[PDB]
């Protein structure tokens, strides 16, 4: 309505829910029903799973944010709705780092990777994700609760600086964003620089503009949503320096949350086999 | 030499002359007074999803319901179609595979490809599993075709330009039919299976009789290669699919060429033919990665089987005429119906 | 609604799924190399150094190889050659001696040519050998090369003119930017090539993973 | 290439003693076949699903 | 040459434990499911246990069900049944039956040889009225059995298999589904019958066809048979 | 009393 701190937030949230759900949607037909299966499509699946899960769920942050902070969705309701949410996201860095481990090991082990590669190790691997990305969410499940105040339902944290919440917001930047950006630009660097070094070098220039469109899609949507739970960890809330900052909070999640709607064309739509698919699909549709 | 040589010439054009005054009138004139078909819409009903590289063959059994196909991952499978059921799965010695067949009886299946043998397989054994009953050697170039008379006898088609008819007991060819110039692609036995006709890569077809070894009667027309070729219900006609994006029907009293299915949006080949019960329609397959359904009796097109993904390898009909199962270069099947 | 004997069969079929998957990853790990060459290429010496078609199964440092030999096969290869679309590489031979022998040159370079721009192999690497060095460097200094090349413009040394022919060889590749072609000049008769041919492949498969997924 | 031009020669007497009738008659043969199993061709005139195999 | 050779059996006390073996021979032994039948020493037959091929499914009777363990070893081609608590009614002899299940298959087509054991002291109903005809031979004789639920299947199947077991031999099966003739029997056995009412011809009949017929029925565990008709002179 | 986002 106004504040376009605010105003912000729903454009840049509603777009994603537009693009969103036509692009992993799509992925979901054509690589769970049309192509057969191979080591590639099990990343793609499970990348997609996570995002259009992730991209079902963004209007209930439209809700909450009309509404401007009361919580008329129950009682219960204020202790899963957002582990939901945070599983999804964190479910999607650490698929993102098993896609940059899996490109690399095979310009660095070709020959290991022929003979021992296959679909279980694909399916294994991407098991161990969810169930990873299950236990960064059990913090929030356990000290979320409803508050109550001006008749207005509060969602709000129950700590007890709470020595919980610095441990949740460390947890969540070491894992979750240093460690998986340190493994995807040491994976997209070392891609880079060993094929252009060799008896049969072939000197071009594809492998470079992709690995760097990439990792700063990542680095952009994913840095300001961690900057911004620091500086809440450290600033008083009644400075106008501080409340200026919960302002502009609620981009940051909107930033983060539309690094869904990009992974379906960075990823699966940018080979050879599955864009002609989708046109084919496409083409008999209509 | 030339005196041979020119009476073979002389005798050749007595022919073209002798088969010239018995064209009194076409097929076009005599049907055109008849109601077309309309338009045909099949849906397709099954997809049969094992095969994990191209399709070559396939082959209905004559009970309607079992059929075998082949693909070059060394596999035959024998499907339940109602139920999309697998029934048998066979691995072969060399998957260089590009045959199949069912025998009547359904006690066989047949193989045969790249490795110049037709292995013989026998399917209802004592101990629960599959065996190879028989391997029949003696072609000099690759198997294409492969036809069971009775569960004793079959008939190959090979690329060192001959045919052969088998005595599966014994392993021993009975009789060479040695006529064509070209590697023979394709083959088709009569409803009484008492003669046969072939199609070759001289641009012609030739009727053969089992009985005395012998071409009866030779069929020329064709531009380009002959790759499918398919009698009419009636036994008393075929019908050719070569590569000039043309089929043919030819009739054996006539002794010429009746109807010729083409247009000018085609300008691929055909890779397989087939007959309705009634002998109505006659389905084509192509590489556009689609099938075409033809008014046999107008020369008409009535519609398309489009559902495939990559060129269209094979395609047969069924005894009783309820489906059309048609195989590709994808690794599926598809019933329509 | 299904039968007692009709849910046996849905489990049998299950079964016969699951060997059919399983079987189809054991054949995926090996290397399929289609072995062409000229008339007198010389395929039982390309066997030795490292009825219808003839195959041979051999490892190299726990890599799996799988040559198909298609000599003798005597039929139009118009018929035949799309049963090989979706081998890893293609082993062409050319000896370097027959460049007096009868013009027998340039009918290996035609079959290159057909080869290389076939439509089934489009993108299919080629590596290309070139036997019989030795000879071709005794011969070179009693017979100019001026016999197949009448346009040479070097002198009768074999290191120039080795160089000239290997040019002439790879330029009739037209799509320089889908297909590479590896060049080795095979001699010593020793475990230099399985080497080479090693190299090449695993090249080969690097890139042709990253080619799947964009990266490229 | 004597013996084998002889034997062409032979082949093609064989071929030009056949018999051969008009292609108006031999025509309506295959209308007269066609007209008279019109009713069991299911993919002429389609059955309902009612006794179709595949259904859905 | 497809021999099932078994043996585990003796006399046992009660509330003991046994295992019984039946080790194949000439067959692939991996591709079929296996069962074990029971027949008191002057009864009926008795169905007891069924596991598939892959040992991914596993059925019991309701009189044995938490006593009783059946197992296979497919490498060394051995079939085991584990039983436990044996009580008195226990005492019969034990048969081992293969059988394979596809489109148009014949299950239960071989049986074993036998190993008897000795202990010292809703289902469908399937009904053969008739307990014994004398027989003069070169006559036709018809036996019927009858079922108390219609067998015939909504895919046009009818699971009705008759047996015959000559005097001191395993049984042998005879038709299966109601109308098919199992491999090496003479023409002169055919099958015919509607949904709870069937009848088994013989025509012609002659010596060696002397021996007790049961009626079996296969749309749905656990699987029944009948008191067995017997053929006598 | 907090006034937090979702995810957060």
């Amino acid at each position: 309505w106004n504040e376009p701190p605010v105003i912000l937030s729903m454009v840049i949230l509603s777009l994603t829910f537009l693009l969103g759900l036509p692009g992993n949607g799509l992925v979901l037909w054509v690589a769970g029903l049309k192509m057969q299966r191979t080591v590639n499509t099990i990343w793609f699946l499970h990348l997609t799973l996570a995002d259009l899960l992730c991209c079902l769920s963004l209007p209930f942050s439209l809700a909450h944010l009309a509404l401007q902070g009361q919580w008329p969705y129950g009682r219960f309701l204020c202790k899963l709705i957002p582990s939901i949410i945070v599983l999804n996201m964190f479910a999607s860095v650490f698929l993102l780092t098993a896609i940059s481990l899996d490109r690399c090991l095979v310009v660095f082990k070709p020959i290991w990777c022929q003979n021992h590669r296959n679909v279980g190790m694909a399916c294994s691997i991407c098991g161990c994700i969810w169930v990873v990305a299950f236990v960064m969410c059990i913090p929030v499940f356990v000290y979320r609760e409803i508050f109550t105040t001006d008749n207005h339902n509060r969602c709000g944290y129950k700590f007890g600086v709470p020595t919980p919440l610095v441990a949740i917001t460390i947890t969540r930047l070491v894992v979750g964003f240093l460690l998986p950006s340190v493994i995807m630009i040491a994976c997209y660097s070392f891609i880079v620089f060993r094929m252009q070094r060799g008896r049969f070098a072939k000197s071009q220039s594809k492998t470079f503009r992709v690995a760097v469109v990439v990792v700063a899609v990542f680095l952009v949507c994913w840095t300001p949503y961690h900057i911004f739970g620091v500086l809440s960890l450290l600033t008083d809330p009644e400075t106008p320096l501080g409340k200026t900052l919960m302002s502009w909070d609620h981009v940051c999640i909107a930033l983060a949350s539309a690094n869904s709607c990009f992974n379906p064309f960075l990823y699966a739509l940018l080979g050879k086999d599955f864009r002609k698919k989708a046109r084919q699909s496409i083409q008999g549709i209509l | 030499l030339d005196q041979l040589r020119q009476e073979a010439e002389q005798l050749k054009n007595q022919i073209r002359d002798a088969r010239k005054a018995c064209a009194d009138a076409t097929l076009s004139q005599i049907t055109n007074n008849i109601d077309p078909v309309g338009r045909i819409q099949m849906r397709t009903r099954r997809t049969l999803r094992g095969h994990l590289a191209k399709i070559y063959a396939m082959h209905w059994g004559t009970d309607s319901r079992l059929l075998v196909s082949a693909s070059q991952d060394g596999k035959l499978i024998i499907w339940d179609s109602y139920t999309t059921n697998k029934v048998h799965a066979i691995p072969l010695r060399s998957s260089w595979v590009m045959t199949c067949a069912y025998a009547p009886s359904g006690n066989y299946v047949a193989c045969g490809g790249l490795d110049n043998i037709c292995s013989i397989y026998n399917l209802k054994t004592r101990e629960g599993n599959v065996r190879v009953s028989r391997e029949l050697a003696g072609h000099t170039g690759y198997l294409s075709c492969c036809r069971f008379l009775d569960d004793n006898q079959i008939v190959t088609s090979s690329g060192d330009t001959t045919c052969a008819l088998w005595d599966i007991e014994t392993g021993q060819q009975t009789t060479t039919f040695t006529g064509h110039t070209g590697d023979v692609m394709s083959l088709s036995l009569a409803p009484d299976t008492r003669l046969f006709v072939s199609g070759a890569c001289d641009a012609s077809a030739k009727l053969w009789d089992v009985r005395e070894g012998m071409c009866r009667q030779t069929f020329t027309g064709h531009e380009s290669d002959i790759n499918a070729i398919c009698f009419f219900p009636n036994g008393n006609a075929f019908a050719t699919g070569s590569d000039d994006a043309t089929c043919r029907l030819f009739d054996l009293r006539a002794d010429q060429e009746l109807m010729t299915y083409s247009h000018d949006n085609i300008i691929c080949g055909i890779t397989s033919v087939s007959f309705s019960k009634s002998g109505r329609l006659l389905l084509a397959g192509y590489d556009d990665f689609n099938c075409n359904v033809w008014d046999a009796l107008k020369a008409d097109r009535a519609g398309v089987l489009a559902g495939h993904d990559n060129r269209v390898s094979c395609l047969g009909v069924t005894d009783d005429g309820m489906a059309v199962a048609t195989g590709s270069w994808d690794s599926f099947l598809k019933i329509w119906n | 609604t299904l039968s007692a004997e009709d849910k046996a069969a849905v489990e049998r079929s299950k079964m016969i799924d699951r060997n059919l998957r399983e079987d189809g990853e054991k054949a995926a790990r090996e290397v399929k190399l289609l072995l062409l060459g000229a008339g007198e290429s010389g395929k039982s010496t390309i066997v030795k150094q490292m009825t219808g078609i003839v195959e041979t199964h051999f490892t190299f440092k726990d890599l799996h190889f799988k040559m198909f030999d298609v000599g003798a096969q005597r039929s139009e290869r118009k018929k035949w050659i799309h049963c090989f679309e979706g081998v890893t590489a293609i082993i062409f031979c050319v000896a370097l001696s027959d460049y007096d022998l009868v013009n027998r040159m340039h009918e290996s370079m035609k079959l290159f040519d057909s080869i290389c721009n076939n439509k089934w192999f489009t993108d299919t690497s080629i590596i290309l050998f070139l036997n019989k060095k030795d000879l071709f460097e005794e011969k070179i200094k009693k017979s100019p090369l001026t016999i197949c090349y009448p346009e040479y413009a070097g002198s009768n040394t074999y290191e120039e003119a080795a160089a000239y022919i290997q040019c002439q060889f790879e330029d009739l590749n037209k799509r320089k930017d889908t297909k590479e072609i590896y060049t080795h000049f095979t001699c010593s008769t020793d475990t230099k090539n399985v080497q080479f041919v090693f190299d090449a492949v695993t090249d080969v498969i690097i890139k042709n993973n990253l080619k799947d997924c964009g990266l490229f | 290439s004597i013996a084998q031009a002889r034997k062409l020669v032979e082949q093609l007497k064989m071929e030009a003693n056949i018999d051969r009738i008009k292609v108006s008659k031999a025509a309506a043969d295959l209308m007269a076949y066609c007209e008279a199993h019109a009713k069991e061709d299911p993919l002429l005139t389609p059955v309902p699903a009612s006794e179709n195999p595949f259904r859905e | 040459d497809v021999q099932l050779v078994e043996s585990g059996g003796g006399l046992v006390q009660p509330g003991g434990s046994r295992k019984l073996s039946c080790s194949a021979s000439g067959f692939a032994f991996s591709s079929f499911g296996m069962h074990w039948v029971r027949q008191a020493p002057e009864k009926g037959l008795e169905w007891v246990a069924y596991i598939s091929s892959g040992s991914g499914t596993i059925y019991y009777a309701d009189t044995v069900k938490g006593r009783f363990t059946i197992s296979r070893d497919d490498p060394k081609n051995t079939l085991f049944l584990q039983m436990t608590s044996l009580r008195s009614e226990d005492t019969a002899m034990y048969y081992c039956v293969r059988s394979i299940y596809y489109y148009g298959s014949s299950p239960f087509d071989f049986w074993g040889q036998g190993t008897t054991l000795t202990v010292s002291s809703s289902d469908i109903v399937m009904t053969q009225a008739t307990s014994s005809v004398p027989v003069t031979p070169g006559e036709s004789v018809s036996i019927s059995c009858r079922s108390s639920k219609s067998l015939l299947h909504s895919n046009g199947n009818t699971y009705l298999y008759w047996f015959l077991q000559r005097p001191g031999q395993s049984p042998q099966l005879l038709i299966y589904r109601m109308s098919n003739l199992a491999s090496g029997v003479p023409d002169r056995f055919s099958g015919s019958g509607s949904g709870t009412a069937f009848t088994l011809t013989i025509s012609r009949l002659e010596a060696e066809d002397v021996g007790v017929y049961y009626c079996m029925q296969h749309l749905e565990y656990p699987l029944t048979f009948g008191a067995g008709t017997k053929l006598e002179l | 009393a907090s006034k937090l986002g979702l995810a957060r």
